[PDB]
RNA sequence: GCUUACGGCCAUACCACCCUGGAAAUGCCCGAUCUCAUCUGAACUCGGAAGUAAAGCAGGGUCGGGCCUGGUUAGUACUUGGAUGGGAGACCGCCUGGGAAUACCAGGUGCUGUAAGCUA
RNA sequence: CUCGCCGAUCAAGCAGUUUUAUCCGGUAAAGCCAAUGACUAGAGGCACCUAUUCUCAAACUUUAAAUGGGUAAGAGGCCCGGCUCGCUGGCGCUGGAGCCGGGCGUGGAAUGCGACGCGCCUAGUGGGCCAUUUUUGGUAAGCAGAACUGGUGCUGCGGGAUGAACCGAACGCCGGGUUAAGGCGCCCGAUGCCGACGCUCAUCAGACCCCAUAAAAGGUGUUGGUUGAUAUAGACAGCCCGAAUCAACUAGCCCUGAAAAUGGAUGGCGCUGGAGCGUCGGGCCCAUACCCGGCCGUCGACGGCAGCUGCAAGCCUCGACGAGUAGGAGGGCCGCCGCGGUGGCGCCGAAGCCCAGGGCGCGGGCCCGGGUGGAGCCGCCG
RNA sequence: GCGACAGGGGUGGACUGUCCUCAGUCCGCUGCGCCGCGCCGCCCAGGGCGGGGGACCCACGUUCGGGCGCCCGAGGUCCGCGGCGACGCCGGCCUCCCACCCGACCCGUCUUGAAACACGGACCAAGGAGUCCAACGCGCGCGCGAGUCA
RNA sequence: AGGUUUUACAGCGCCCUCCCGCCCCGACUUCGCCGCUUGCUCUCCGGGGCCGCGG
């Protein structure tokens, strides 16, 4: 997996093949993350594969569309259960984020895993996302968030536009 | 002052140089190993026909 | 760059006969006019023969000339060969030929003219039949050479039956260790 | 295309699935050069007509 | 440099299978071998007569001579770069009739009576076999078999 | 269904112990003149028919051992091909395909060809 | 040279490839409670004996892959009738094989291709080296020896500062466009984006295939994470106070561990809201690579010709292609000396020699002009 | 409509269990396939397909064919135009000299590997190395041909 | 945790609904919150560089 750009939600569900031994096999639904279409049947046949015994030739993909974000007009505090691949051996681990859409929190805890632990992509496996309230919140990080009346400058604005003018008379003022 | 002893490196890509062609199997077989007593029959059917 | 092997893009094929022969060239400025346009698969052969090299036009002599015509179906048909039609000393009759060829020995000439029959040359075959019909292409023993005797396998395997390149076929030549 | 679409629309309106069929023509595009092919998949390029980088042959599936 | 003998590295390929030792089967003895059949070769170490080299256990040629014990089979052996047919003579013990030609030759007989079937009613059946095509549109049901959510297993060690 | 002769596959047929069965047949059994035979009529060979199921043999039994088959082990172990993947390294992850084995669990236990005879 | 050229008008056959079908094996793994061999520990039954248990095999194996090897996918077939034999024998068909005649294309898997078809002569070479994987001897080696494939030798080009082999890509002469690998602070073409998020301070920071070094062990440096224990029946810290606190472990960056000799090396400068590390977006930069066009040449054609040409050994049209040492072949209106033909030139200046003169040919070379020179010289066909 | 099964009664019997003329085992609704019918569902005329009862589209309108033009049509032309034209104010870009940017290590040779701290070479001119004879092989040209060569 | 206890002197969810109670905007290239494309996408539809050789 690359992880490129901003990883869409896809329900990809599946099945084995049908045969006069098992006709209608039963039917396997996936919560699949990835940019693309191609990658997100790639990523079904890794996780099914070692959870079912179910190859992509033994087996079909019946449904992979997109989940659209239902409320991407509201704040919400998503938890993330992963389990990466250090260098030393492999670590559960659970990351709090917060976003509109869970399709940029789960974008964001590649970023943050890769940024901290310097996981990359093909390390990474998602296992749950579920948008948690505002009291289950255990990170500080995000607790800080959840005081109403917030109030807070933005102290020491570093000047960007360098190269517009790139020599000049006037220094940058940083207080605003 | 030793040497290489053996090597088939480039040995593979000689042989399909010009091809590995498969033995020419023609129409009519010859005769050469089989039986002598079946044979020697073999020609009495055939100045007799 | 392109994956292809130029190892056999040239082929290897007489275009123009490597001689400097006058008349010969002149039959091929003729016959290369009718295999272009008379359309007919007999002039494409006489074309390919007249380039080739003597060994590639071996003789074709009187007895293995009559002995194709007395085959049926080639009752009034013409004997076309791009050679040499030689005597053959050791045949008797002549069954009234019609022969076309490049050269015809002395005698062979006087056993088919005596016989009543007719001796052409390609400038008048290519006048009378220029589509060809009519006529029996032939050819010589090609196989027949000397040298032919010498290829094979090697003179010295098992089922060779090649003759070996000795000085002088005697008893102390190369029949002592491997030849019993 | 509207009969695919059709076929889709009454299975989700049934709540159930309409798998499509397979594709049946590949259009097949080599990237690669021709310096340091395996003997075996130099081979199957030029059954595929991509003796060349970047062109294309369609490929029945 | 190895030794050239006619029996390096037969410790297995002439061996017997395992609880499969004794006397061979009088089975293999009653096969009769005609002159033209395509035969399999695979060497028997129970009976040392006759028996094919290393580099035809496995290989498969056509019998163009038969004997009282034996039967002469035409083997294709690659050497170097060249392929050449040899003419080995192996004793029937170490041979077997080979099945490759009989789907062949049973798919012709099928042909040979399909193509009358069609010509006296009148039909276009294709006699001609076809790779795998692609699956075709199909309908799956979820009647009485819900997708079930499937995610990875926290790591346990 | 059964009892014999000759078999094919060669344990689903073998092994231990237990129970039941003789219509035909089979087996045990009864003899040493002949044929033959050994230290010894035990065996082998030969002659025979008083007894009829102790054994052979056949059919059942065993939460039987073995064998056979399936499930599972496991899409695990391993592996084809790929990367300017990770790592000081050892080695590992992923992409593209193929894909085992023991243990464990469950079921089964001879099938069948030719010829002759008997209805326990 | 024999054909096919006319595409499956045709038979085809072929393949460093798949598919279908059928065989071969004993390597990886696995097993040893199964055999051979090695091996630890208790327990039961009177040192053995039985049922278990820990750990192994390259010269052990019940079982057993992946990759891989052979064969079969049609007219050389299928089917039917007759005949022949000294072979075979209960059985003029009992087998068998041969021969002759007839019936039957829906050429009876995918893809590709003119057959790498049939011969002849034959130079060079017979010191190799390197890489991914497999692997032997060795502590190891830029070491020695093997296997598959690729590269190199014989090879230039873009990138890795530098370079034989690494990555990308193979080469006729050019214009335009676009990429690969790799890059875009400046050297140095391109981020002079109001790029996204986070990590990181180093009194030896770090800066990316091969690759040009670093370990065990540690940190109350800092940032994440895992599992527990205390606490308004008031903990922790402090000598009562009244809100969170403690411990173990783990993983990132940084640090200790970390010492060599001429002055020096992320390539250099230098960079610390970065020009560092990790995960990603847009744009942009150029290779002899890809695309379009011009030109040269070679190759092929199922090719075109008996106002202008037709020196047919000529002319014209179309398509693909172009690296190269050892070596082979072809072409030469390239060059030197001499001979037989032929066509000339020269004291109004031959040969030779010199030149900042005018030109032709891809090239070997050639023509003309000027100067000098003073007696011979050259073109074409052989 | 009919096939794979599920649950019990009556009759006979074989076997099993240390509960013993007491217990137990066994033998003689729901699923799939297949069609036929009804109803409903697919920008809605079902925009899945074919037929029946105001303007846009029809290589349909009574069979084609024939003159003049245009041109996104077998690779370009202008039936457009300006300033200079006397050896100078124009032209040559190859050669001569010089400058700058990029590239650029010395040839030959042996070698796996040479710019090499491997060898030969200070410079210039002339000379300087695959030949001729005998015999053999194959290919090709030519003459004649069971002959041929004097 | 706005107002003095859950709507009150602001608001934030989740259910039964009144036909999706009812209308209007359709990935916004059509008014810059988020994907995939023609079912031959339409334009004497604009602008720049390059060269038209042959006959
Ligand atoms: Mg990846
Ligand atoms: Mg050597
Ligand atoms: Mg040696
Ligand atoms: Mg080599
Ligand atoms: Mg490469
Ligand atoms: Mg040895
Ligand atoms: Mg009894
Ligand atoms: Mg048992
Ligand atoms: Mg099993
Ligand atoms: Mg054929
Ligand atoms: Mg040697
Ligand atoms: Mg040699
Ligand atoms: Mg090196
Ligand atoms: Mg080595
Ligand atoms: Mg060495
Ligand atoms: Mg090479
Ligand atoms: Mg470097
Ligand atoms: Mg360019
Ligand atoms: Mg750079
Ligand atoms: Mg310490
Ligand atoms: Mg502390
Ligand atoms: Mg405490
Ligand atoms: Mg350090
Ligand atoms: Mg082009
Ligand atoms: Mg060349
Ligand atoms: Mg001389
Ligand atoms: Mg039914
Ligand atoms: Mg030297
Ligand atoms: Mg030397
Ligand atoms: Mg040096
Ligand atoms: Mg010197
Ligand atoms: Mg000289
Ligand atoms: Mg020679």
């Amino acid at each position: 997996m690359k992880a490129s750009g901003t990883l869409r939600e896809y329900k990809v569900v599946g099945r084995l093949l049908p045969s006069v031994k098992n006709p209608a096999p039963p039917l396997y639904r996936m919560r699949i993350f990835a940019p693309n279409h191609v990658v997100a049947k790639s990523r079904f046949w890794y996780f099914v594969s070692q959870l079912r015994k179910m190859k992509k030739a033994s087996g079909e993909i019946v449904y992979c569309g997109l989940v659209f974000e239902k409320s991407p007009l509201k704040v919400k505090n998503f938890g993330i259960w992963l389990r990466y691949d250090s260098r030393s051996g492999t670590h559960n681990m659970y990351r709090e984020y917060r976003d509109l859409t869970t399709s940029g929190a789960v974008t964001q805890c590649y970023r943050d895993m890769g940024a901290r632990h310097r996981a990359r992509a093909h390390a990474i496996q998602i296992m749950k996302v579920q948008v948690i309230a505002a009291n289950k919140c255990r990170r500080p990080a995000i607790k800080q968030f959840h005081d109403s009346k917030i109030k807070f400058p933005l102290p020491h604005r570093v000047l960007r536009r360098q190269h517009k003018p790139r020599f000049t008379t006037k220094r940058p003022n940083t207080f605003f | 002052a030793k040497s290489k002893n053996h090597t088939t490196h480039n040995q593979s890509r000689k042989w399909h140089r010009n091809g590995i062609k498969k033995p020419r199997s023609q129409r009519y077989e010859s005769l050469k190993g089989v039986d002598p007593k079946f044979l020697r029959n073999m020609r009495f059917a055939k100045k007799h026909n | 760059g392109v994956d292809i092997r130029h190892n056999k893009d040239r082929k290897v094929h007489r275009k123009e006969p490597k001689s400097q022969d006058i008349y010969l060239r002149l039959l091929v400025k003729l016959y290369r006019f009718l295999s272009r346009r008379s359309d007919a698969p007999f002039n494409k052969v006489i074309l390919r023969r007249l380039f080739m090299s003597k060994t590639n036009r071996p003789p074709l002599a009187l007895s293995r000339l009559i002995r194709k015509m007395k085959l049926p179906g080639r009752e009034n048909l013409t004997a076309v060969v791009v050679g040499t039609i030689t005597d053959d000393v050791r045949i008797q009759n002549i069954p009234k030929l019609k022969v076309c060829a490049l050269k015809v020995t002395d005698r062979a000439r006087s056993r088919i003219l005596k016989a009543g029959g007719q001796i052409m040359t390609f400038d008048q075959l290519a006048l009378t039949s220029p589509r060809g019909r009519g006529t029996v292409l032939l050819s010589g023993p090609r196989k027949g050479r000397q040298v032919y005797r010498h290829f094979g396998k090697a003179p010295g395997t098992p089922h060779s039956h090649t003759k070996p390149y000795v000085r002088s076929k005697g008893r102390k030549f190369e029949r002592a260790r491997g030849r019993r | 295309y509207r009969r695919e679409i059709r076929m889709s629309r009454m299975a989700r309106k049934a709540g159930n699935y309409y798998v499509p069929a397979e594709p049946k023509l590949a259009f097949v595009i080599r990237i690669r050069g021709i310096n340091g092919v395996s003997p075996k998949v130099r081979k199957v390029l030029q059954l595929l007509r991509l003796r060349q980088i970047f062109n294309g042959v369609f490929v029945k599936l | 440099t190895n030794t050239r003998g006619k029996r390096r590295g037969t410790r297995y390929m002439f061996a017997r299978p395992f609880r499969k030792h004794g006397p061979i089967p009088l089975s293999t003895y009653m096969r009769i071998y005609k002159k033209g059949d395509i035969v399999d070769i695979k060497g028997t170490g129970t009976i040392q007569k006759g028996m094919p080299h290393k580099c035809y256990h496995g290989k498969t040629g056509r019998v163009y001579n038969v004997t009282q014990h034996a039967v002469g089979i035409i083997v294709n052996k690659q050497v170097k770069g060249k392929i050449l047919a040899k003419r080995i003579n192996v004793r029937i013990e170490h041979i077997k009739h080979s099945k490759s030609r009989d789907s062949f030759l049973q798919r012709v007989k099928e042909n040979e009576k399909k193509k009358v079937e069609a010509k006296k009613e009148g039909t276009w059946i294709e006699l001609k076999r076809q790779p795998a095509a692609p699956r075709p549109a199909h309908f799956v049901s979820t009647k009485n078999n819900k997708p079930q959510l499937l995610e990875p297993i926290p790591y346990e060690f």
